[PDB]
RNA sequence: ACGCGUUAAGCGCGCCGCCUGGGGAGUACGGCCGCAAGGCUGAAACUCAAAGGAAUUGACGGGGGCCCGCACAAGCGGUGGAGCAUGUGGUUUAAUUCGAAGCAACGCGAAGAACCUUACCAGGCCUUGACAUGCUAGGGAACCCGGGUGAAAGCCUGGGGUGCCCCGCGAGGGGAGCCCUAGCACAGGUGCUGCAUGGCCGUCGUCAGCUCGUGCCGUGAGGUGUUGGGUUAAGUCCCGCAACGAGCGCAACCCCCGCCGUUAGUUGCCAGCGGUUCGGCCGGGCACUCUAACGGGACUGCCCGCGAAAGCGGGAGGAAGGAGGGGACGACGUCUGGUCAGCAUGGCCCUUACGGCCUGGGCGACACACGUGCUACAAUGCCCACUACAAAGCGAUGCCACCCGGCAACGGGGAGCUAAUCGCAAAAAGGUGGGCCCAGUUCGGAUUGGGGUCUGCAACCCGACCCCAUGAAGCCGGAAUCGCUAGUAAUCGCGGAUCAGC
RNA sequence: AAAAUGUAAA
RNA sequence: CGCGGGGUGGAGCAGCCUGGUAGCUCGUCGGGCUCAUAACCCGAAGGUCGUCGGUUCAAAUCCGGCCCCCGCAACCA
């Protein structure tokens, strides 16, 4: 859905939906950075170099913004306006104050002269104003979600190393480190990702159970 | 890497075969096997010896082995002792009959096949390697030779970094035909690794 | 899969065609003079060697 | 150090001004000036382990001068486009074994993948092993024959010989050997690391370069020599020179080709004669051709011009002339180049298995991309008939004459040759004759159908070959790109290595 | 007159 | 609520007036150059025209409704 390719190769940048059964349950244990070390295909000379990639695996997870408003939690001020009218303006409870209850959040309008002209046009930006409240909650958790699983650093931060030149892959995490890395590369992870769900429901008996 | 064999390149100019013997084509492929197998056990039970060369020679089937030495005596033995049962394995191996034969070599310090084994004995023993090419390269030279050098391959002083190491003095024009020139290999074993030894004796032209 | 390999050579077969020729020194099956029942390789080193009785350099 | 040197940057004295690591910073604050722009004075925190001066040696330049290479240019033929062959990327798969990566990986290791090869895969198997050196305990005897189940490997299992050594009157006894069933040392590994290595190779480059000794210059790195003028393919020589020499390179010494000669005369050859069954075929002969071993030949020796010399430009005589053509030969080194899978090898790891055997599959997959190739698009062509002229190689586990059968691939018979005897062998472009008519054709020969031959235990995956039929893309190829300077390119066939066959 | 760029470990 | 404009390949715009026919620049994909990337050169793919109806032999094009976007308007008390 997005990627920004670096030129050559890669991806700077790529993310994807994996779709199917039991996804985020066996791809979860791959939030970190991802050690590289390699002989770059970019390298002038002959020195090997290291590298990193961070990857992060958020679950498909549910999402509904609300019904509106619902007038049930929701109270309204009527009275008055500001200014220019002559006669009319005096005597006429034209403005308008929704306030709604949940949040606190309250919007005022004496635009126009009709009072529902004016609740109608406060009941819009109410709307807009619970909706992008609620976006920017739904945001910046989000968004400081990853901040901890993608893991900032970079060259130290975490998890598992690819040698190339010593064929060896291995977790830093379950200490693990097979140093059959070909396959690795190839998508056979599932002689490295077993490893870290055993290890880690061991974690789970001694946890509550010691 | 792109220097020719010295020896390779002067055969039947400045050096001769170290077999010499006609075989048609029906029965070549196993009078070498053989051949082979025969600097096998001599280069093996001879070492002590300081064999320089191998000469193995065929004439209506039996065989003709002549050997060079530096010091004969080893080969000998006690009455002459091991140097019968020498002749004793070989025509046991051949099953054809066979034939001793000892020519010493007399100026040892002028046979690169010496030489070298004699370098390669001292690295294996510790010896700085430097210092080494400069006393054989020396001697080589102070025992007559119009020219001399010698060079080795590998992890020296059991350094990480591998590399060449060599001196000269006098002549080595590897590329003349017309000149006469020793070859010499030999390998250095090591706790480290394995490292080659290389000597070039000029022995003036012709 | 060497010196196993080596021996499945020299054992005389179930089958005429599946023999096959190995290098009499190093091991080769791959290009096989069979004049000398050597490979490409061992050929090479024994004839620089002189080893080889009347080959030489050849030129022209 | 560069340089300065009575116009000091020398040797001295007098006085003023100024500096005290780089960045922060000529910034901030304060003060003084200014219309403003701004100026004078002028910090600190913080941070770095350097910043910097000259000089040396390289490398580099969209710097210079002099040269050079199929580098451009001038030319002929090509790839890129088409169908096929093959190598690679990729994707795919149980596996599509591994390595190679711009030049210098990609018809490369592979100079021979159906099984074998085979390192991968699924599966049935074996555990001191397929191999080496030994040490054990029931300890039988070699080695031929067999049952058995099985896809084989394997696992189970039935008869024998009436062996051998010491020598015992003897009914048996202990030796050795190989095999035997367990056990222990150990074997084994194409498992990793070419960035721990040897060896060998590629490459800059057949480019003319790279250095040492001593001396001399410089505080030193270093310089001088190696530079300079001439000359050369060349650090090739010449002359010059604070340098004098030397080594590895260049050249020569080696092979092949072109000319002549001496020696040699069959299985080669045939010029004059003899026999002619009009055939080197018999007699006969070594002259020529040939074959193959030793020589001769070329030296800028000769002539003109120039030159200080080296030599350069021309001339002649010569088979050949200034290196006659071709090959063999690859400096100090550079690329952390290639290869641990040809072999070697330090360290690391696997141990009823990361070792071993077998059967079958795969390395030949196919939405795609590339490298190298083959065959074409036709008339300077294509088909059929006939008829000529080659060099190098191979072959008594082989090459096959020639009759016979077959449209053929081939088969059956069968002569000769271990071969300058005999054979593969037909050379093909060529020449002569006939046909084709500018057509998707008598061009083209991919695709596929049918029917067969040979090698092999076996051609489904997966072979080459033959016959009938089928008769695709292709009308000369976008951007772009390759080779070659003389017996070269283009074109035409022949042979060989590997190898049952391909 | 053409013609930008080459991160980070020996 | 009123009036005017608009929705067409991934982005940004033509074509609608006058019915038949889909264009431009960019991006993208494949092949070149280059040691490599870009610039540059060659070749290709990509929309079933907001959404429902209707007119017509035929609709991006003409007509009605709806949805989203844009500009204007909303005065006298
Ligand atoms: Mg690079
Ligand atoms: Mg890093
Ligand atoms: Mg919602
Ligand atoms: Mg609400
Ligand atoms: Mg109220
Ligand atoms: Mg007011
Ligand atoms: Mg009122
Ligand atoms: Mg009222
Ligand atoms: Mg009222
Ligand atoms: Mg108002
Ligand atoms: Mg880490
Ligand atoms: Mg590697
Ligand atoms: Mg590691
Ligand atoms: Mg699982
Ligand atoms: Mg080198
Ligand atoms: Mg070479
Ligand atoms: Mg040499
Ligand atoms: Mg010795
Ligand atoms: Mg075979
Ligand atoms: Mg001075
Ligand atoms: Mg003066
Ligand atoms: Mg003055
Ligand atoms: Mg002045
Ligand atoms: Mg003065
Ligand atoms: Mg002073
Ligand atoms: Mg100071
Ligand atoms: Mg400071
Ligand atoms: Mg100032
Ligand atoms: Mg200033
Ligand atoms: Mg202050
Ligand atoms: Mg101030
Ligand atoms: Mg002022
Ligand atoms: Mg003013
Ligand atoms: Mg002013
Ligand atoms: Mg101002
Ligand atoms: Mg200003
Ligand atoms: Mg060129
Ligand atoms: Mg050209
Ligand atoms: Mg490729
Ligand atoms: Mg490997
Ligand atoms: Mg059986
Ligand atoms: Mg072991
Ligand atoms: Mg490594
Ligand atoms: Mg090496
Ligand atoms: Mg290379
Ligand atoms: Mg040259
Ligand atoms: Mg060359
Ligand atoms: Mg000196
Ligand atoms: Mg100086
Ligand atoms: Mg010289
Ligand atoms: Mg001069
Ligand atoms: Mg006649
Ligand atoms: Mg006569
Ligand atoms: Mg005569
Ligand atoms: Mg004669
Ligand atoms: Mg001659
Ligand atoms: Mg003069
Ligand atoms: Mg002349
Ligand atoms: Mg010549
Ligand atoms: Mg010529
Ligand atoms: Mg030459
Ligand atoms: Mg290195
Ligand atoms: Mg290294
Ligand atoms: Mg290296
Ligand atoms: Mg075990
Ligand atoms: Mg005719
Ligand atoms: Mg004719
Ligand atoms: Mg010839
Ligand atoms: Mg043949
Ligand atoms: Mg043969
Ligand atoms: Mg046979
Ligand atoms: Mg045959
Ligand atoms: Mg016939
Ligand atoms: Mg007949
Ligand atoms: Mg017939
Ligand atoms: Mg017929
Ligand atoms: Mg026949
Ligand atoms: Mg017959
Ligand atoms: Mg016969
Ligand atoms: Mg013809
Ligand atoms: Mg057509
Ligand atoms: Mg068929
Ligand atoms: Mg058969
Ligand atoms: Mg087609
Ligand atoms: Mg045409
Ligand atoms: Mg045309
Ligand atoms: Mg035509
Ligand atoms: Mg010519
Ligand atoms: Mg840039
Ligand atoms: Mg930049
Ligand atoms: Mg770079
Ligand atoms: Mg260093
Ligand atoms: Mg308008
Ligand atoms: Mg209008
Ligand atoms: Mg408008
Ligand atoms: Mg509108
Ligand atoms: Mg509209
Ligand atoms: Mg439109
Ligand atoms: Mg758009
Ligand atoms: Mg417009
Ligand atoms: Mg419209
Ligand atoms: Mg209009
Ligand atoms: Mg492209
Ligand atoms: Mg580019
Ligand atoms: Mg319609
Ligand atoms: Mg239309
Ligand atoms: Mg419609
Ligand atoms: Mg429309
Ligand atoms: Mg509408
Ligand atoms: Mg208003
Ligand atoms: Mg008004
Ligand atoms: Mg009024």
């Amino acid at each position: 859905m997005s990627a920004s390719e670096g030129e050559h190769g890669g991806y700077k940048e790529i993310i994807a939906k994996i779709s199917g059964d039991g996804v985020y349950g066996r791809l979860k244990f791959e939030s970190g950075g991802h050690r590289v070390q390699r002989v770059p295909a970019t390298e002038s000379q002959g020195r090997i170099h290291t590298s990193a990639c961070t990857v992060a695996v958020m679950p498909e997870l549910p999402d509904a913004e609300l019904p509106d408003i619902n007038p049930a939690d929701l109270r309204i001020d009527t009275f008055r306006s500001s200014g220019a009218g002559g006669q009319h303006v005096n005597t006429t409870d034209s403005a308008i104050r929704i306030t709604h209850l949940p949040t606190g959040i309250v919007v005022e309008c004496q635009d126009e002269r009709s009072q529902h002209k004016n609740k109608a046009k406060a009941l819009s930006v109410l709307g807009a104003r619970i909706h992008a409240a609620e976006m920017a909650k739904r945001q910046q958790a989000e968004a400081s979600t990853r901040r901890n699983l993608l893991g900032s650093g970079d060259r130290s931060d975490r998890n598992r190393t690819y040698n190339f030149p010593q064929g060896r892959v291995t977790d830093h995490r379950i200490n693990l480190t097979l140093y059959r890395l070909d396959e690795v590369m190839e998508g056979k992870l599932d002689m490295l990702i077993e490893p870290i769900i055993q290890e880690h429901q061991a974690d789970q008996l001694a946890a509550l159970s010691e | 890497g792109n220097k020719i064999h010295p020896i390779g390149f002067r055969l039947g100019i400045t050096r001769d075969w170290e077999s010499r013997w006609y075989a048609g084509k029906k029965q070549y492929r196993h009078l070498l096997l053989e051949d082979q197998r025969i600097r096998g056990l001599l280069e093996k039970e001879l070492y002590s010896a300081g064999l320089a060369r191998v000469d193995i020679e065929r004439a209506a089937d039996n065989v003709a082995v002549t050997v060079h030495v530096a010091k004969p005596g080893v080969v000998i033995g006690r009455g002459g002792e091991r140097i019968r049962v020498l002749r004793e394995e070989l025509a046991k191996l051949t099953g054809k009959n066979v034939a001793l034969n000892v020519q010493e070599v007399q100026n040892p310090n002028l046979s690169a096949p010496l030489v070298a084994q004699r370098v390669a004995e001292q690295i294996e023993r510790r010896f700085a390697v430097r210092r080494a090419i400069k006393q054989a390269v020396q001697r080589v030279m102070e025992s007559g030779a119009k020219g001399a050098k010698v060079i080795v391959s590998g992890r020296i002083g059991g350094a990480e970094q591998a590399r060449t190491e060599w001196a000269a003095q006098g002549r080595v024009p590897l590329h003349t035909l017309r000149a006469n020139i020793d070859y010499g290999f030999a390998l250095a074993r090591t706790t480290y690794g394995v490292l080659g030894v290389k000597a070039y004796i000029f022995l003036g032209e012709v | 899969a060497r010196k196993a390999l080596i021996e499945k050579a020299k054992r005389t077969p179930k089958f005429k065609v599946r023999a096959y020729t190995r290098c009499v020194r190093c091991g080769r099956a791959r290009s096989v003079y069979r004049f000398f029942g050597l490979c490409r390789i061992c050929l090479r080193e024994l004839a620089h060697k002189g080893q080889l009785p009347g080959v030489r350099k050849a030129s022209w």
